[PDB]
Formats: C-alpha cells, structure tokens, sequence
C-alpha cells in the first residue's frame, strides 16, 4: 500500500510532471505503453513502485497522477506524445481558457468552473488506494493556474481528506525565464493561502537551476527541457525512498520528522550532486566524499541563498547508488572539521542519512552524465528565508503604487487580501529570524 | 483562442487589408484561402485569426465597415480581396465627411446594428473568443466616430473580453483637414474608457520615418502603410505562433497595463543586421511609430519581440545591456518590467527583425500635441457647428479635452513617482 | 489513565474536525465575497455603458428638436 497521488498544476507543474514520470518509468523498467516485464504480479501488488503506479489486469502500470491545466495546449502534448498510453484520458484535465497570469482568475473566476471535476478525478484515484499516504503537488508560484488554482485545490483537499499529508514542489520565479511582471504578487498570494494546508514544500528556484545548467552542463541558454530534466533528478532523489526497497532506505516521512520543527517552518533546502556533463564525467569518477562535500557548495542548491550566514535546524543526506555507510561517515567527519555548519542551540547536530542502492538513471538525449552515486541533501536552514525577502521586496515596490492591482480587483479580489498575504509573509520572515536566535 | 478583427473607415480598411495580406503570406494562405506552406508552425495557431470553411479553406475572422461604399469595392479588388467572407462587408451610402458626430451619433448609429449582427455571428461560433481588434484612424469620421461607437456596443455584449485597437493618430504633415484634432480628442476620450490596449500609430512618426530615414521625398499612404503592416505583423507574432510570452491578448494586457487608463503603447520596429544593432535601433527614438522621445519619460513596461534565427544568449545579454545602460528610463518600482520573446520565423524579406511595444510616460507628448491643436480651434469655437448640428453640446468637447489632459497628468504622475 | 486516554483521542478528533470546518467556511465566505465583488464590478461597467446609450438618445433628440 502506502500510495502517493501526484497532482501537476499548470504549465510548469505539467511539464515537470512529464519529466518526472518519464524518469520514473526508466528507473523501474516501465515501457511507454505501461508494460513492466519484470513485474511478475499481473494486475496488482504491494511492491515499493506501487506507491506511485497502479496496475490494470492487462499489465499496464499507470501513474497515480492527475494533470490539470486551465488551457489545453500543454496537456495536449501529453495526450499525443510518447507516454500517451501511460495515462487514462480522465487523468488529464483541461479547460479552454487560462488564468492569464492572474491568481484571482486561477483561484476564483476560471478555477471555480473546474474544481469539482478535478476533485472528482482525484477521488477516483484515492478510492483505488488501500492506504493512501498523501499528495505531491507540483506547480509554479508565478502563473495564474500554478498560483491560484493550486491554492484553491489545497484548501479543498484539506476539507475532503483532512490532515492526510500534502507536499509541494513549487517553482520559484526567475527573470531569465519568467513570463509575467505580476509573478511576485501571485507568489505571495499563493504562499499565504497555501501555508496552513501544506506539511512540507520543496522550493525550486528557476534561477538556481538555470545557473547550474549554464555553469555545470555548459548549456549556453537553458530551456525548460534542460531545467526540467535536472529538476526531475532532484525530485526522483526525494521520492526514491517511497518507490524502492532496501535495508538502509529511510522513508521520506522520517526525514520530515526532522525537517519540520514547527508547522510554518516547512521549507527544506535541496542541494544535489553531482551535476556533470558526460565529457567531464568520463575517466573522472566522483567519490562519496566529493559528492557529499559538493552539498555544501551554495552553487549546487536549488534555491539561491547562503546557508553559511544562517543556522541549521536539520541536515539530511539522501544517497543513491554505490554508497556504504562507512564512506558516508568518513565524508561527514571531514566536512564538519572544514565548513560553516552552525546549528541552532535547540537542535541536535547529527546528520540523518538514507541510502537507496538503485543507481541514478538518465534520460536519452539528456545533458547529465550517468554516474555511479549521487546525493540529495535536504537541510532546514534559516537562510531559505532570503528567498522570501527577495520576493517580498518586489511585491512592496509594485504594491506601494498599486501597480497591476486593478487586474485582480476586476476579478473580485480586495486589497485587504493583498495586505493580509503580505503580513503573513512578514510574520514568516520573522519566524525564521526567531528560530535562529539563541535560547535564554 | 479566437480573435475577431474589425476594420472601419478608409484608413482602417487600408491598413486592415495590408495586415491580412502580410499575415496570410506568413501563414502560407494564398488569396483563394488555400494553405500552401512548408511548416506546421504556420498552422498551429491559425484559428486565432482564421476560420476553417469546407475544402480546407481559411477565412479571416474579419469584418469590414464603412459609411462610404467604395472602400468595399477597392478592398474587394485588392490582391487578397476574394479571401474575405462576403456577408462580413457592412457598408452605408452616405459618408461621414470627416465628422465624428456623424460617425458616433447619427449616420454610424443607423448602421451599427448590422455590424453587430455580423460580430455576433462570428463570436457565436468561436470555441473561446479572447476578444477584438479594431483598425481605424482617429482623424476622420467613420473610423473615429463609428469605430468608438462599435467599441462601446461590443463592450456591452462582451464585457469580460479584451478590446484592442490599432489607432492611427492624425498629423498636419499628412492630412490638412482642419477638424482632425477635434475628432481625435473625442475619440481618445472614448478609448481611455473602453479599450484595454491601444497601439498608437502616429502619422507624424510614419511620415518622419519615410522622409528622414527612408529618404522618400513625398511619402504616400502606401509608404506609411508599409511601416504599419510590418509593425502589426510584429506586435501580433506572439498571438499567431507558438510561444511562451504574451501568447494571448489578456496576458499581454496584464504584462503591459499597470493602471487601467494607461494603455496607450508606443510601437517600434527594426530594421527600417547583428543582435546588438537590432537592440540599439529598436530602442532608438527614430524607430518609434509614435512621435515621442522615450528619453523624455520613463518606461512602465516593455515587450521586445525578436524574429529570425539568432543566438538567444546574445539576445538575453543585449536586452540586459540596454536595461543596465539606460536604467534611469525604466521605472524602478515595477521590477523586471521588460519581457523578451524570440520567434524563429522572420517576416518576409528580412533575416532578422525586432518589434518593440513600450508603455512609456513619454506618450504624453502625442496627446499634448493633439491637445494643443484642439485648443487652438476650440478657444474660438471654430468649426463647431458641424458637431452641434448633429445634436452635440460644447460641454462634450470640454469634457473630452479635460479627460485627455487628465490622461497626460496621470502619465506625468507615474513618471515623477519614486520607489523610496 | 483510561479516561485521560479517551480525552486525548477525542481532543484530536475535535481539532481535526474543527480545522476542516473552519477551512470549509473560510473558503465559502471567500468565494461568495469574490462573486459579489466581480458582479458589482461588471454591473458598474454595464451601468456606465447604459448611460452612454441614454446620452446618445439625448443627442439624436437635441438634433431632431433643433429642426
Ligand atoms: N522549471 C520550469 N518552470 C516553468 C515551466 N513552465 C513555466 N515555468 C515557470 O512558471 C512561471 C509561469 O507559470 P506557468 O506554470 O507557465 O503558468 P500556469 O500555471 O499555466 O498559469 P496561467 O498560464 O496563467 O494559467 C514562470 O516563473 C515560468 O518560468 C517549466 O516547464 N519548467
Ligand atoms: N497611415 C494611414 N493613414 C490614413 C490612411 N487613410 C487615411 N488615413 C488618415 O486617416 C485620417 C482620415 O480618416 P479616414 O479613415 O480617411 O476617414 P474615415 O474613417 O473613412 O471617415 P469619413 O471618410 O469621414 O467617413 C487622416 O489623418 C488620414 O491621414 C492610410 O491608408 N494610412
Ligand atoms: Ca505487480
Ligand atoms: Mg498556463
Ligand atoms: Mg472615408
């Protein structure tokens, strides 16, 4: 059992979803038609990969996933693409008209017309689960659907499935690939309305991914395809513990216990290594020590910020491939004597470690070298609040003039929702400050 | 998805027809409405502007309106004249004689209902109408008076749809018709309240470009319209081809219009070529289609569209370079206010081009120039009997002027505003 | 101790139900308030437009009653 339902909302959520499911198929030996010849239990089972895939009597392995967008063109590519047979048509849901980069349209005007249908489809997936663990929700901060429809959905999910866990993968905006001036508004509105409905949220800063693609993959001008293939490897690392067995595997829930000291402080920093091209990986094997030490290089983080100028509340290392504890412990010992790792005085300083033995996979035509071992660090650091500070400042600059606010007011929103959202973010920045102060 | 196109009056129909010629060529649609192109990118968003009829014929979603019949004959005989739906031609007999009140209150009111019947029939069969684009001039009577009436009536029936205009602003350098500044002021009063987005295509600027830059000693309507059609192709590229940025009229409005009244854009085009050169030229005063110096104001928002095969790295770097070296001209309180799209398909006869759409507080210079010409006549009540004879009061002129002066002050307010 | 055990689990049930309830009522209040605001925005726009149609009638009359 232990089923997890993935929900992909808007363009960013959908396209990241495509990259993740493609990768999961390759990792588990599932073909594009859904067949998995290695699975000898036809039509069911309680294998570790069944947390993410259900099975039909005809041997098809079907993602436990709903894709939702308010216009049809991105989801139409899934319907006509390589993995079209993977998904039942009812899992792929589209409207006719998008949210036009406006939270208010995604949450209210357009989103309201489709929310009951989406919950209906999610319910069909939930009814097939014998021990549903919870939801994984993929979306942008900046789009109208990724912001506004996601908030509406998260609120409705708390109503319909109570405290059942909900995790996010949230794409934080960057100017090199952003498509709207109002993204800071949409990011603050959704963060505010979703904060009480999410147990844990993994922010992915497009600018950090964009820079990693340029600096480490030698990609001159990264596209969404480049960014998403890398994002999917990080997602896969995080979810690998739910999808594979092994004696040193540590479930995501157990990392969560350590990552979330108070409900609002639920935003881990992910750092992934190694991100290396094929031309550089050839005849240069990276060891456990090298990949682990790369987790403390800010340039490998998924969110731009500087952990050397905040405090740690937890550090978790999620390894995959050819990795034994002895080498992990020796790498950690070395790092502690050399680096700026300062914990708050109320948390213990031990790193929590999981190892899944199944090695990393790459997608054909990809940019990443295939490697024997990789690691994703999940740290709870006060430094992640910097990402909130940058976004809050941009919000203030515009909001002091009410720039663009009439677009939201014209869809039925009030100014009071803006300032309520902004004050919740001010209090969040303040929470992150208070947790790093010493105990008296 | 679908856009409904309306062209009104002589100017509107002439620039309208050229728009359809230029985009039908870019999409591989010939004058019979048959597709004979080489690339699936041409057909992927074809339904934005064209209906499909029987026999894989593509028919512009286009309505052709005038109070003067005969503009209908000249369009119908033009190179692409057979492509338009015959029932979408709606023409009166009278003319409007360069009188806005005839277009808006008397002659145009008589004809407006039959135009709406055609609008509704086109709209009814749209899968998901996004809105409307109107091509017209502001200096005559039909495009100006009747065009702004149509806008108001359309808005009543489709209040949640986007209304976009390509509005040709008058200049003494191109028409000597003396009442043009009245007709333009009265129109601007309408546009300020009832459009979401207006491309100010200024006959002053088109003339100055043909004369100074292109070295044409006596520019014709054909030479002015060559600039208008390249601009219109450019500013609708994002609507017509697959792409990320400003892909529909509402998303463009949301990116470009920070306050609802300040929705008058300065278009530009280059060339009139390396990526650094396109980029410098597209931001040059001499390449703007509104006679305004952008260095006399500040940019609220900008869309830059590059077309052709070029390095996206170089485009990003140059866009960043212009913003950095010209930072004082972009308002600091709208972060990241310049957006860039690159489309692989160049326009006809160029390897590379750039189209510029600016929401600049310098547009106030256009309105002030019209305002000056308006007042010079209005202070002596000159030529007013043409308008009072159709039932209008002086008070309506006073209000229109005052509202356009308010628009000017508002553009000035945001220019002077500071972050701190 | 058995009675304390029963109070802990009822307190948990009560807090979960209360969370669901408050989230259900908040959402319903927001969606109502948003509907009314949007409709009031559209109704004001239509009302300005009807005032224009009314004024256009006063213009055609002024012209009729001029002659
Ligand atoms: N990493 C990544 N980011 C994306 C992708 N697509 C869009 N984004 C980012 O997401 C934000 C834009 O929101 P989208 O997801 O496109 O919009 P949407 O959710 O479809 O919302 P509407 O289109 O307004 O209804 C910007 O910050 C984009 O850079 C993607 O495939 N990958
Ligand atoms: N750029 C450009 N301007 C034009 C063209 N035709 C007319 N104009 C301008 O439009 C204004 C005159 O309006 P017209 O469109 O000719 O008048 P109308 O809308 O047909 O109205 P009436 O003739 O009064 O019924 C003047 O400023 C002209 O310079 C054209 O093809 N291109
Ligand atoms: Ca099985
Ligand atoms: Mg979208
Ligand atoms: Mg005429």
């Amino acid at each position: 059992m232990r089923e997890c339902i993935s929900i992909h909302v808007g363009q960013a959520g959908v396209q990241i979803g495509n990259a993740c499911w493609e990768l999961y198929c390759l990792e588990h030996g599932i073909q594009p038609d859904g067949q998995m010849p290695s699975d000898k239990t036809i039509g069911g089972g309680d294998d570790s990969f069944n947390t993410f895939f259900s099975e039909t009597g005809a041997g098809k392995h079907v993602p436990r996933a709903v894709f939702v967008d308010l216009e049809p063109t991105v989801i139409d590519e899934v319907r006509t693409g390589t993995y079209r047979q993977l998904f039942h048509p009812e899992q792929l849901i589209t409207g006719k008209e998008d949210a036009a980069n406006n939270y208010a349209r995604g949450h209210y005007t357009i989103g309201k017309e489709i929310i009951d249908l989406v919950l209906d489809r999610i319910r069909k997936l939930a009814d097939q689960c014998t021990g549903l663990q919870g939801f994984l929700v993929f979306h942008s901060f900046g789009g109208g659907t990724g912001s506004g429809f996601t908030s509406l959905l998260m609120e409705r999910l708390s109503v319909d499935y109570g405290k059942k866990s909900k995790l996010e993968f949230s794409i934080y905006p960057a100017p090199q690939v952003s498509t709207a001036v109002v993204e800071p508004y949409n990011s603050i509105l959704t963060t505010h309305t979703t904060l009480e409905h999410s147990d844990c949220a993994f922010m992915v800063d497009n600018e950090a991914i964009y820079d990693i693609c340029r600096r480490n993959l030698d990609i001159e001008r990264p596209t969404y395809t480049n960014l998403n293939r890398l994002i999917s490897q990080i997602v896969s690392s995080i979810t690998a513990s739910l999808r594979f067995d092994g004696a040193l595997n540590v479930d995501l829930t157990e990392f969560q216990t350590n990552l979330v000291p108070y409900p609002r402080i639920h935003f881990p920093l992910a750092t992934y290594a190694p991100v290396i091209s094929a031309e550089k990986a050839y005849h240069e094997q990276l060891s456990v020590a090298e990949i682990t030490n790369a987790c403390f290089e800010p340039a490998n983080q998924m969110v731009k910020c500087d952990p050397r100028h905040g405090k740690y509340m937890a550090c978790c290392l999620l390894y995959r491939g050819d990795v034994v504890p002895k080498d992990v412990n020796a790498a950690i010992a070395t790092i502690k004597t050399k680096r700026s790792i300062q914990f708050v005085d109320w948390c213990p300083t031990g790193f929590k470690v999981g190892i899944n033995y199944q090695p990393p996979t790459v997608v054909p035509g990809g940019d990443l070298a295939k490697v024997q071992r990789a690691v994703c660090m999940l740290s709870n650091t006060t430094a992640i609040a910097e990402a909130w500070a940058r976004l809050d400042h941009k919000f203030d600059l515009m909001y002091a003039k009410r720039a663009f606010v009439h677009w939201y007011v014209g869809e039925g929103m009030e100014e009071g929702e803006f300032s309520e959202a902004r004050e919740d973010m001010a209090a969040l920045e303040k929470d992150y400050e208070e947790v790093g102060v010493d105990s008296v | 998805r679908e856009i409904v196109h309306i062209q009104a009056g002589q100017c509107g129909n002439q620039i309208g027809a050229k728009f359809w010629e230029v985009i039908s060529d870019e999409h591989g649609i010939d004058p019979t409405g048959s597709y004979h192109g080489d690339s699936d990118l041409q057909l992927e968003r074809i339904n934005v502007y064209y209906n499909e009829a029987a026999g894989n014929k593509y028919v512009p979603r286009a309505i052709l309106v005038d109070l003067e019949p005969g503009t209908m004959d000249s369009v119908r005989s033009g190179p692409f004249g057979q492509i338009f739906r015959p029932d979408n031609f709606v023409f009166g007999q009278s003319g409007a004689g360069n009188n806005w009140a005839k277009g808006h209150y008397t002659e145009g009111a008589e004809l407006v209902d039959s135009v709406l019947d055609v609008v509704r029939k086109e709209s009814e069969s749209c899968d998901c109408l996004q809105g409307f684009q109107l091509t017209h001039s502001l200096g005559g009577g039909t495009g100006s008076g009747m065009g702004t009436l149509l806008i108001s009536k359309i808005r009543e029936e489709y209040p949640d749809r986007i209304m976009n205009t390509f509005s040709v602003v008058p200049s003494p350098k191109v028409s000597d018709t003396v009442v043009e500044p009245y007709n333009a002021t009265l129109s601007v009063h309408q546009l300020v309240e009832n459009t979401d987005e207006t491309y100010c295509i200024d006959n002053e600027a088109l003339y100055d470009i043909c004369f100074r830059t292109l070295k044409l000693t006596t520019p014709t309507y054909g030479d002015l319209n060559h600039l208008v059609s390249a601009t219109m192709s450019g500013v609708t590229t994002c609507l017509r081809f697959p792409g990320q940025l400003n892909a529909d009229l509402r998303k463009l409005a949301v990116n470009m219009v920070p306050f609802p009244r300040l929705h008058f854009f300065m278009p530009g085009f280059a060339p009139l070529l390396t990526v650094p050169e396109l980029t410098q030229q597209m931001f040059d005063a001499k390449n703007m289609m509104a006679a305004c110096d952008p260095r006399h104001g500040r940019y609220l928002t900008v869309a830059a569209v590059f077309r052709g095969r070029m390095s996206m790295k170089e485009v990003d770097e140059q866009m960043l370079n212009v913003q950095n070296k010209n930072s004082s001209y972009f308002v600091e309180w709208i972060p990241n206010n310049v957006k860039t799209a690159v489309c692989d398909i160049p326009p006809r006869g160029l390897k590379m081009s750039a189209t510029f759409i600016g929401n600049s507080t310098a547009i106030q210079e256009l309105f002030k120039r019209i305002s000056e010409q308006f007042t010079a006549m209005f202070r002596r009540k000159a030529f007013l009997h043409w308008y009072t004879g159709e039932g209008m009061d002086e008070m309506e002129f006073t209000e229109a002027e005052s509202n356009m002066n308010d628009l000017v002050s508002e553009y000035q307010q945001y220019q002077d505003a500071t972050a701190d | 101790k058995r009675e304390h055990e029963r109070e802990v689990i009822q307190k948990a049930i009560e807090e979960n139900n209360n969370f669901i309830k408050m989230a259900k009522e908040k959402l319903a209040q927001k969606m109502e308030s948003n509907k009314e605001n949007r409709e009031a925005h559209l109704a004001a726009m239509l009302e300005r437009l009807q005032e224009k149609d009314k004024h256009a009638e006063e213009v055609r009359k002024n012209k009729e009653l001029k002659e």
